[PDB]
């Protein structure tokens, strides 16, 4: 236990918005895990958006490529989602995931925050 | 006016300057003008970049009457400009007479009207230039550097200058290997990258290519890329090719870019870099060994 | 006739500068530069317009006595489309409405920029020459990769050049395949810096979805490549085939990046 993927930052704002989420992650070291954002939308299977990995490489969706940037703190052990041109299809609740780089077994998905945008 | 007398009396010190005794009917026309003749031959300056004979160009006479005092060898560099105007003798041509204290300019006129004792032109001078150039053999021989004995400047400054550049497009590709041509190459202008780009897509194997790419890297290397993929392509199964021009893919494009690491073939140091293209050679130095 | 003292002048020795014959020259005056003199000898009076008509570039200047003359070019006339689609030739010929790279008697000399290939002079001509069927891969290249270090580094030659990375971004990302425009991409890359590196995502993210669904597969992953990737830990581009078997001009700048990321082991890594 105590493994902790708590993510925040969410909330409303109009399409065009910008949001910007957070993960601090305890129990887990970046320089160790590949930490992935995924989202899952009402009533529809749960995709992964951005990933990156303990080296720093990053990889994203392409509905969202050029819109979304994951990136690392690693003094904070934070990840972090910067959001913009928020588009009404990314209404979805959105959680952090941590993959051992070489210990499958040692995968943990997090708590999801709200992102809802709209008129 | 008449003369009745004449005599020619010796100069004081230059042998060069005489007297001109006149005698006439009227004491103004008697009078004694001093004129020089000749001026050794002239293998140095009188003047700054000046060579100025003692010598009056009459009008009409022939223009290398006044290049006479000159060593052929030492006038190979000097022009003929136009020069101050003098007066002479019509029966002693080339005489240059001196404007003394009694010889005035207006008693010259005078005499000029009276008979035809005298006449006028302009003065001997020359300008220090370079050597002229006048045949395509003599451009040949200055820029091919075959002969450089007189050759201006501009064609022989070891093509600082782009006045050899339209003859060694020519002739570097006949010769790719002179050691001339390469200095040419060195150069770095337009014409000598594209002629040696032409070069090197027929004989990038050559050793002179070699040297081609590492002059043109890395100011200018689209020059020896497009060689480098010209040859490549007519040499497709060439093993020095492997890299620039995979042959078992339809595109050859397996180890370009970053992928140039994939394989030890073409990252081995003691391959020659011409064998890769640019950035492809750049990529190689940027690769993670473990 | 009071027998006068007459004396002949020495007989005449000419110089190089007298035996100077301007129609044996065409090798000597066509590579004169600005401000420089080419004296070329004695000439008649009769052959002043003939010498004239042949080099219009140059200014007949009677230097010294006796017909000595002097060409000075004042002037570069050569045509963008003879000039910009070439390295090697620095003039040409024109007679009976031809364009000859070999002089002939009666023809006209047209000379070219020195620097016509290190300023903005050929970027006109050669944008629509280097697009379509007129495309010269090896002149073409060349044009594009020397812009990019522009000799000319006048604050009108550095303007020139973004005057045509604007043109050639407008242009590519309507279609980012046609040759030119793949050269661009290439350079662009070669250059290495952040404002090409941004021009490249740029191009490349405007393309169609015809294009990202047949060149950018290893930009834009299929949802089971992506969420199969999230289970090792080197980065997806290091094995996914899409990414070894993709055009490198075509990659975005973080997915190029990231091919070289891939713990080459020492000899060959894959």
């Amino acid at each position: 236990g105590e493994v902790q993927l708590q993510a925040s930052g969410g909330g409303l704002v109009q399409p065009g918005g910008s949001l910007r989420l957070s993960c601090a992650a305890s129990g887990i070291v970046f320089s160790n895990n590949r930490m992935s954002w995924y989202r899952q939308a009402p009533g529809k299977q749960r995709e992964v958006v951005a990933t990156i990995t303990s080296g720093g490489a990053t990889d994203y969706q392409d509905s969202v490529e050029g819109r979304f940037t994951i990136s690392r703190d690693m003094a904070k052990n934070t990840v972090y989602l910067q959001m913009n041109s928020l588009k009404p299809e990314d209404t979805a609740v959105y959680f952090c995931n941590a993959r051992r780089d070489n210990f499958a077994t040692a995968i943990y998905w997090g708590q999801g925050t709200q992102v809802t945008v709209s008129s | 006016v008449t003369l009745n007398r004449i005599k020619i009396a010796p100069g004081i010190a230059d042998i060069r300057d005489k007297y001109m005794e006149l005698g006439f009917n009227y004491p103004e026309y008697n009078r004694a003008v001093k004129f020089a003749e000749e001026s050794y031959t002239y293998y140095y300056e009188t003047s700054p970049g000046e060579i100025k004979p003692k010598f009056c160009l009459i009008d009409g006479m022939s223009i290398d009457h006044c290049s006479s005092f000159i060593v052929p060898e030492f006038a190979k560099q000097y022009v003929l400009i136009h020069g101050e105007p003098c007066s002479s003798f019509k029966f002693r041509p080339g005489s240059l007479i001196y404007y003394q204290n009694e010889v005035t300019p207006e008693y010259i006129k005078d005499l000029k009207h009276a008979t035809d004792y005298i006449a006028s032109g302009q003065r001997c001078h020359f300008i220090k230039k370079d050597y002229l150039l006048g045949d395509s053999d003599s451009v040949a021989k200055c820029c091919s550097k075959t002969n450089t004995k007189h050759c201006p400047k501009i064609f022989n400054n070891n093509y600082k200058t782009e006045h050899c550049d339209d003859f060694m497009t020519g002739f570097c590709r006949n010769d790719p290997g002179n050691p001339n041509c390469l200095e040419w190459l060195r150069a770095k202008r337009k014409p000598a990258m594209s002629t040696y780009s032409d070069i090197c897509s027929k004989h990038m194997d050559a050793r002179y290519c070699s040297e081609f790419i590492r002059i043109i890297r890395p100011d200018y290397f689209t020059f020896g890329d497009t060689a480098l993929y010209v040859f490549c392509n007519d040499h497709k199964g060439n093993r020095n090719c492997w890299c620039a021009n995979y042959p078992k893919s339809n595109s050859g494009d397996k180890y370009l870019g970053p992928r140039v690491c994939w394989l030890h073939e073409c990252t081995d140091e003691s391959r020659d870099r011409k064998w890769l293209y640019y950035n492809q050679d750049v990529q190689r130095t940027r690769c993670k060994y473990v | 006739s009071v027998e006068l003292p007459k004396r002949d002048p020495p007989p005449g020795v000419p110089t190089d500068e007298m035996l100077l014959n301007v129609d044996k020259m065409h090798d000597v005056i066509a590579p004169a530069k600005l401000l420089e003199y080419v004296h070329i000898g004695p000439l008649a009076k009769d052959k002043e317009d003939k010498v004239k008509k042949r080099y219009p570039e140059f200014r007949l200047v009677n230097t010294g006595p006796g017909g000595l003359s002097a060409l000075l070019r004042q002037s570069y006339a050569g045509t963008a489309p003879n000039c910009c689609r070439t390295f090697q030739r620095t003039h040409y010929w024109k007679k009976d409405g031809k364009i000859s790279d070999k002089y002939e008697e009666g023809a006209v000399l047209e000379s070219c920029w020195p620097d016509v290939h290190d300023t903005g002079k050929c970027d006109v001509d050669l944008f629509d020459w280097c697009q379509g069927d007129t495309f010269d891969r090896n002149i073409c290249h060349q044009w594009i990769g020397s812009a990019f270090n522009r000799a000319d580094r006048t604050v009108e030659g550095q303007q020139s050049l973004i005057n045509l990375y604007n043109k050639m971004q407008t242009l590519c990302s309507k279609d980012a395949s046609v040759p030119i425009c793949e050269s661009f991409l290439h350079h662009l890359r070669a250059h290495n810096t952040e404002d090409s590196k941004e021009m490249i995502d740029y191009i490349l993210r405007q393309q169609s979805a015809d294009f990202k669904q047949k060149y950018m597969r290893c930009s834009y992953p299929t949802r089971d490549k992506l969420e199969e990737s999230l289970k090792y830990a080197e980065p997806r581009e290091c094995w996914d085939p899409e990414c070894s078997n993709a055009n490198v001009n075509f990659l975005l700048t973080r997915n190029y990046n990231n091919l070289g990321l891939c713990n080459i082991v020492r000899g060959s890594g894959l």
